[PDB]
């Protein structure tokens, strides 16, 4: 029980965790909940037309 | 105008909380890193 | 009850999309009484 | 909601009444209830014969 | 409790209470209780006639 | 005339009342958010 | 000179929302990068 420790899930949500995060400020930052990224890709058609 | 607003404008209600939450789970997961990474030193240093 | 959820989401979107929508045609449908009022006292005052 | 407001209805209302003001205006000041513009130009033409 | 919060009853009513905030901001600087939108189809009828 | 009035003008005189009321649960229930948004960090900080 | 105020005179009964809409998105910039610049930080004290 030394040579790993299986503990890596932590550090799995804690990824996952982080992108949510990034995509939350970028979100609040610009005011798009549809962001002006690939999310969302018919709300982005509906949003440019 | 106001379509667009519904479509595009971000009910931040929720993502407010949602960043309060994600930040909740940043620091716990600091936190439980923290933690495990000392089983190994513990468990060698106390059986060997 | 997460697809529940996720599908519950889509659903509160689509009717607001729907909201606006019927918003556009009632305004298109404003203009057109608008119209139509200043059609009929055109027409009462060609009795002339 | 942060991007935009939907209370721009009230700088449509503003817009109107300050149309209905200016032809308003030009109505007290010339003393004709149709102006010498466009105004009823069915009562244009009996003002002109 | 930390993967969600109960909190988004309060989102619930700011949303119901920032559109009766919009209708009643409508309404007043309009001037009528009933918009010239949907709102009170029978007194809409009634106030077109 | 009075009669459109009667069906459509406002009787504001409780209309800014309510206007007043519904901004008051505007910053009431952003304010409420934003206190809630505060517990799920305070009890993982205090729980780890 | 009408025409030229319909091109040239601002219609600020919108300009006004929209300063007052980029105040707010220029104070949430601040506000979301002084929260932002100190996730590193925290990282790096809890996990070390």
């Amino acid at each position: 029980v030394n040579t790993n420790i299986a503990s890596l899930n932590t550090q799995r949500n804690l990824n996952a965790s982080s992108n949510d995060l990034n995509t939350s400020l970028q979100r609040l930052t610009t005011g798009y909940r549809i962001n002006s990224a690939k999310d969302d890709a018919a709300g982005l058609q509906i949003s440019n037309r | 105008t106001n379509a667009r607003s519904r479509i595009k404008d971000t009910d931040f209600a929720a993502e407010t909380a949602a960043l309060s939450k994600n930040q909740v789970l940043q620091q716990a997961g600091t936190a439980i890193l923290a933690q495990a990474n000392q089983l190994p030193q513990a468990v060698l240093s106390l059986l060997r | 009850l997460s697809n529940q959820i996720s599908g519950l989401n889509v659903a509160t979107r689509n009717a607001n999309d729907g909201i606006s929508l019927a918003q556009t045609a009632e305004g298109a449908l404003q203009q057109s009484t608008n119209i139509l009022q200043r059609i009929r006292d055109l027409a009462l005052q060609s009795a002339n």
